[PDB]
């Protein structure tokens, strides 16, 4: 099916659709359209049914081997029940495997639900606006109400509401990546060029954005009509990438899976030597690889990010990718841009410059007529310029309430432009409408200026005025001649002097200049009818008049200060990329601090010691400010020297090209950069940056498209926070794991000591898999709801290879320190239990083999007495029981040490995580049903304990905190040193 | 490089030895509070168990009379235990003291203190162990057929068994039953075939009374006590059919006595016998 008006011409369009070319359909006829037609969404694509997700998460992680382990645990228990009645404790151990994987997977599906419901939600109040024009009037609705047949116009940055068909482009340029899979400028043209809908440049087909200049259509499709929504390929949602943190994660499931096989395996082995059944052997070896494995790691790192997401949406941000969090937390360049992020983007003229004099103005509740002379011929003309030369419109509708709160669609500084022109003159309505205009050039990056072509009433009819608007510097460059007293006379040293000195005043108040020309088309070069082309020069570009400046208040944000020395604090490097003057720049960059106090440039340098410039070193200059021009005409590896050998940068008439050599040189000097950008110009840079940001507000869609996060409240404070949930993040999941690694020792330990020593078996099959069940299930998943320490946003980032999540030293800490001594602790209570029924240490000594010996009912202990076979494994059974609560109160203790890596417990605070105590509670409600259910009746190897021996392995506990303790005290009192250096983690 | 592996070298041994330390301290302090008389608790040991001689593998006692090796194992661990019980080795009068041959009540030596020494024990004589003792008969009944297990009772410190009262006879009633000094052992065929196939079935005990004297009790724990010698019963089972797996049953019987389903050797035992022809 297609069915288009491509080859159609303009003629048919208001016949067709019966809506005007300019006024466009009535209020009336939209209210009749919206109940008819419906709203402009696309059909949400089927993903994926609830119920399979849900059996994702309960087949995702490690729940597979959990799966596997029940199901041969069930194969045992029906193959011994097949010869005998034999014991009914594997499929009681199945059972209890089935029910811990399920609830895992349902806690771990409960919350990345809430995590996709929250980013949804969160991702959608968004409205997509669209600029359509009414009864001659424009008024900003959103593109759900967007109807088929009515006029859209649209410029730079703003994505293509629906299927348009363009009838005026001025050397627009669109990216239809997501039509046709270019991302290069397309030109559009209002002429029919290709007979193939997709080939003619006279209609935009939906998800697309124009790059740069305007563009003026006609609706022709809506939703699933247009040539995208007939493609089934998704326009977006789900996008190709994969977070480092996902990568770290993996290995280091991948390495410790490796090493839990090669134990299993060699435990296997040793226990098929040392002539256990089979099945029992088998059990052994499913309970070795399920207390090794990690489980619940990934349910850990579902828990962060859930907590994450929803804690920068309290901060009133959009995050797009719930990972981006982790590269934004490792972020060690940000290149803002001043204008629309830094400041309030809320200006107000107040200094004029002309007749080489510098007139002041109110900035706000002005309630009088200016100061200055409105009858002087130089302020007339600086006055029609500003008329002439701005685009910008008052809101319709609105003119009641003061000039300020009427909004405009155009160039902010059009707007104030605009503004300051209709209060000191008459209407530009009506200016604008006595000069008639024929072609003009919109305001782009790259020229640096606007052009404009109008047909001038005057009584000296030259038809022609040109009249431009930009840099004041380019300006002055490209003017030849200077009018003072209302007389052109050419461009002397001292009207150069005036200039730069009332710009250096001008400056020095971090204000905005803008400089504004004029000049009269000679009458014999151009005759009344006369054919203008964008490529052909035709009208000279030089040798025009200049006029004046005219000064641009931009105050900055209140808050954006303490953001900035927040990042400095955390070592992160902050480059101001902005197309100011360097003046203004570097004025700005001092108020705020991007520039440090007593930081001076060279020139700076040169000036206060009165010396040449190349005389001066650069070493001794900290802070830099470069030109456009300059790094224009830099190389690769002098941009490289230039970021590697400064502290702050401040980049100055930059174009978005610039921006992105700027970035791609950061990226090669192997830093994670965010950048900050609202315009089209942003969008390369947005793209090649590791973290993407836009303004809320003053972002446009291509922005918004572009970027990876969006800061709907427009405060720099945000990235601040952003970084600090990306380091947070990683802190909590490197105390997880440290956690985690920590009973794998207490679990391999016994064994070793059981085929070594001859003690008798110290801890069982059942035992190993209570303990990894009851003891790092609930707690690992508690540690992930750890607040951020004091220290937190002082500490230098990352580096992506130095810097990864599971290093060695962590290793060696968690199985040296702690799993160590937490089997100490089990074996000093396993001991007690032994002696105090009768078996005194040294007794214990390769009286492995008697012990097991079902023949021997009369086993003499220490004191003479003879024990039959059932006692002594009812004893076994005890000193099992010991040795798990021992275990899971050192838990405790490694739980308590492992919620801070610097701070003390006392700066941290012990009850700031309930959910720590949720799952310390949930751990004595599982000992005691362990021991006192199953115990009263000894099924799983568990019996009833005494009352003194709960608290045998309690001095051990004080002592692992004690230890950690004093660690962290001795790291943080002596930093850099030997200590800190080895023993942090 | 050897001057940083020095110092984490130096670290770890420093560290592994306090560790080493506080756990050598531990097991000490816990040690203190073991005395090395007296067990601190006595909750898996206190109903003593039921065992016997031979020391059969499987609860099985399979032998043919007419092969010595049948039942060579079994006369060899039935001498071997019975080594220690020889006159020869109770000649001595220091720690070995004479104590009457009729049962009597338990005699208390004193406390569990290291006052006083080494106690002194009753010598046990092999001859009350009649057709089983080996002096008589080499072999024991092995070669004729009438196989010979001794039953024991396990060593429990401290402990002075009570015989079942008058009033309630759990066993069988007898009238040389001698209840105040004598703990009653009995074994019975495990089921009805067995019962009935089990054949005649008699006991050699201190002065032909069946079960273990009091006099004997309580054990006082290798310390105080060391070549201690514990009450024997020998049980006969004479005539029995041929070529039939016949299970026994002995069970003592008193007030201290206990059973439990999990433990099939506690207060009793299981043997089962066939003689090969
Ligand atoms: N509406 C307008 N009319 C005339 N000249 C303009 C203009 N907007 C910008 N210019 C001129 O164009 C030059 C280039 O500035 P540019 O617009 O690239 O900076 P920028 O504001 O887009 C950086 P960012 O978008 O990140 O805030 C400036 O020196 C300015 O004088
Ligand atoms: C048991 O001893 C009696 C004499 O006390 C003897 O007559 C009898 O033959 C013996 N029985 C066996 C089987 O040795
Ligand atoms: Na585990
Ligand atoms: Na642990
Ligand atoms: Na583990």
């Amino acid at each position: 099916m297609d069915l288009d008006d491509h080859r159609l011409s303009n003629t048919e369009l208001e016949q067709k659709y019966g809506t005007n070319i300019i006024q466009g359909l009535s209020s009336v006829r939209a209210t009749e359209l919206l109940a008819r037609d419906g709203p402009n969404t696309l059909t949400p694509p089927k993903q994926t049914p609830e119920i399979i997700k849900f059996l994702k998460q309960m087949v995702g992680g490690f729940s597979i081997l959990l799966w596997i382990g029940a199901a041969l645990c069930w194969i045992a228990f029906v193959i011994q029940y097949v010869n005998n009645s034999a014991s009914l404790d594997n499929v009681y151990l199945g059972a209890i495997l089935v029910l811990v994987v399920i609830l895992t997977g349902i806690f771990a599906y409960y919350q990345e639900a809430k995590s996709t419901n929250i980013m949804a939600s969160f991702s959608k109040m968004i409205p997509q606006q669209a600029l359509v024009i009414r009864d001659a009037e424009k008024k900003v609705i959103s593109a759900e109400q967007l109807v088929v047949g009515d006029v859209v116009e649209i410029k730079g940055g703003d994505q293509i509401p629906a299927d348009i068909r363009l009838v005026f482009s001025q050397g627009c340029k669109v990216d239809n990546s997501s039509l046709t899979g270019e991302s290069e400028p397309q030109a559009r043209s209002t002429e029919f060029t290709h007979e193939n809908p997709l080939e003619t440049k006279n209609i935009g087909f939906y998800s697309t954005t124009c790059l740069e200049g305007t563009a003026t259509g006609i609706v022709i499709n809506t939703g699933d009509r247009t040539i995208i929504g007939r493609i089934a390929s998704l326009a977006s949602g789900v996008g190709s990438e994969k977070t480092p943190i996902a990568i770290e994660i993996e290995h280091f499931v991948h390495i410790v899976a490796g090493v839990a096989v090669s134990i299993d395996i060699i435990f296997f082995i040793t226990a098929v030597c040392m002539k256990y059944y089979v099945l029992d052997a088998i059990i052994f070896l499913i309970s070795i690889i399920v207390a090794n494995v990690p489980e619940g790691l990934l349910a850990t790192v579902t828990v962060t990010l859930s907590l994450t997401a929803k804690r920068m949406a309290k901060k009133n941000c959009l995050v797009k990718n719930l990972e981006a969090v982790e590269t934004l937390g490792s972020t060690s360049i940000i290149c803002s841009d001043k204008t629309g992020t830094l400041t309030q983007n809320r200006m107000t003229v107040a200094h004029l410059w002309f007749d080489n004099q510098i007139f002041v103005a109110d900035t706000s509740e002005n309630q009088t007529k200016q100061a200055f002379d409105q009858s002087s011929g130089t302020w007339a003309s600086l006055s029609k310029i500003i008329t002439l030369c701005n685009r910008a419109e008052f809101r319709p509708g609105q003119e009641s309430v003061p000039i300020m709160k009427r909004t405009v669609v155009g160039d902010a500084s059009e707007t104030a432009l605009l503004k300051f022109s209709e209060v000191i003159l008459g209407d530009v309505m009506g200016i604008r409408k006595r000069n008639h205009k024929v072609a003009e050039i919109p305001f782009n990056s790259t020229n640096k200026f606007q052009l404009s072509i109008h047909e001038t009433e005057d009584p000296n009819n030259k038809r022609f005025l040109v009249v431009m608007k930009g840099a004041p510097e380019r300006i002055l460059e490209k003017c030849s001649t200077i009018m003072i007293n209302g007389q052109e006379q050419p461009l002397d040293k001292s009207s150069a002097d005036s200039f730069h000195t009332a710009y250096m005043e001008l400056g020095g108040l971090g204000e905005r200049v803008l400089g504004f020309c004029h000049l009269y088309l000679p009458a014999e070069q151009f005759p009344q009818s006369y054919i203008f082309d964008v490529d052909s020069v035709n009208f000279p570009t030089s040798n025009f008049c200049f006029v004046g400046l005219l000064s641009m208040i931009d105050p900055p944000r209140s808050t954006v200060p303490d953001a900035v020395s927040k990042c400095r604090s955390a070592g992160i490097k902050v480059i101001m990329v902005t197309g100011d003057h360097p003046i203004t720049a570097k004025a700005i960059a001092k108020s705020v601090g991007i520039i440090s106090a007593n930081n001076e440039t060279v020139e700076d340098i040169a000036k206060r010691r009165n010396i040449a410039v190349e005389q001066v070193n650069k070493r001794e200059a900290k802070a830099a400010v470069v030109t456009g021009m300059e790094l224009k005409d830099m190389t690769p590896e002098q941009l490289d020297e230039l970021l590697t050998n400064y502290q702050e940068i401040v980049f100055a008439r930059t174009s978005p090209q610039q921006k992105l050599i700027i970035v791609e040189g950061c990226q090669r000097q192997d830093a994670i950069v965010a950048v900050t950008g609202d315009g089209v110009n942003d969008s390369p840079a947005l793209k090649k940056a590791d973290i993407g940001i836009a303004m809320g507000i003053a972002g446009s869609d291509a922005a918004k498209n572009a970027a990876d996060m969006v800061l709907l409240d427009d405060n720099f404070a945000s990235i601040v926070t952003g970084v600090e949930e990306g380091r947070l993040i990683f802190d909590n999941l490197k105390k997880t794991i440290a956690y985690t690694l920590t009973s794998n020792i207490p679990e391999l330990c016994p064994f070793l000591i059981y085929i070594v020593a001859g003690l008798p078996l110290p801890i069982g099959t059942i035992t190993i898999l209570f303990i990894d069940l009851g003891t790092d299930i609930i707690p690992s998943i508690a540690l992930a709801y750890e607040k951020a320490e004091s220290d937190i946003m002082n500490r230098k980032p990352r580096h992506k290879k130095k810097d990864r999540l599971v290093n060695t030293q962590l290793a060696i800490y968690s199985y040296l320190h702690i799993g160590l001594m937490q089997a100490l602790g089990g074996f000093l209570v396993y001991f007690t239990v032994y002696a105090q029924q009768g078996f005194w240490p040294t007794s214990l000594i390769n009286l492995r083999v008697a012990w097991e010996t079902d023949d021997i009912n009369d086993l003499e202990d220490s004191y003479g007495q003879e024990w039959t076979r059932y006692q002594r494994k009812y004893l076994e059974w005890t000193g099992s029981t010991a040795f798990f609560v021992a275990i899971m109160i050192q838990q405790w203790a490694d739980l308590i040490i492992c919620k801070t890596r610097r701070n003390s417990i006392f700066q941290q605070g012990l009850f700031r995580n309930k959910v720590i105590w949720v799952g310390i509670a949930s751990q004595v409600i599982v000992a005691l049903i362990l021991s006192y259910g199953l115990g009263s009746v000894p099924a799983l190897s568990f019996t009833m304990l005494r009352v003194q021996y709960w608290f045998v392995a309690v001095p051990h506990a004080i002592l692992i905190w004690v230890y950690d303790e004093m660690r962290k005290l001795f790291i943080r009192l002596y930093p850099g040193s030997w200590w800190d250096k080895n023993m942090y983690y | 490089t050897g001057g940083s592996w020095f110092k984490i070298l130096l670290f770890y041994v420093i560290f592994y030895g306090c560790l080493a330390g506080i756990f050598i301290g531990t097991i000490q302090v816990m040690l203190l509070t073991i005395s090395e008389l007296k067990p601190t608790y006595q909750d898996r040991v206190a109903p003593p168990g039921l065992t016997q001689i031979p020391q059969i593998q499987k609860t099985e006692i399979s032998f043919r009379p007419n092969d010595p090796k049948s039942y060579e194992a079994y006369v060899l661990n039935i001498i071997r235990f019975l080594e220690k019980y020889k006159d020869s080795a109770q000649k001595d009068d220091m720690i070995f003291e004479d104590c009457g041959s009729m049962p009597s009540e338990p005699k208390e030596r004193g406390e569990f203190n290291h006052e006083r020494g080494e106690r002194k024990v009753c010598r046990f004589k092999l001859d009350w162990l009649g057709n089983c003792s080996g002096l008589n008969d080499e072999s024991y009944g092995y070669k004729e057929g009438k196989p010979c297990i001794i039953i024991k009772l396990n060593r429990v410190l401290g402990f002075k068994p009570k015989p079942p009262k008058n009033e309630s006879l759990e066993t069988y009633p007898l009238t040389m039953k001698y209840n105040p000094n004598v703990l009653p052992v009995q074994c019975t065929g495990k089921r009805d075939e067995d019962k009935d196939k089990v054949g005649n079935i008699e006991y050699f005990g201190m002065g032909g009374f069946y079960g273990f004297p009091l006099q004997y009790y309580p054990y006082y724990g290798k310390l105080l006590q060391p070549k201690y010698l514990q009450p024997l019963l020998a049980v006969q089972f004479t005539n029995l059919t041929l070529d039939t797996e016949i299970r026994i049953e002995c069970k003592a019987y008193g007030e201290n006595i206990g059973y439990s389903e999990k433990d099939r050797f506690q207060g009793r035992f299981d043997v089962k016998i066939e003689v090969k022809s």
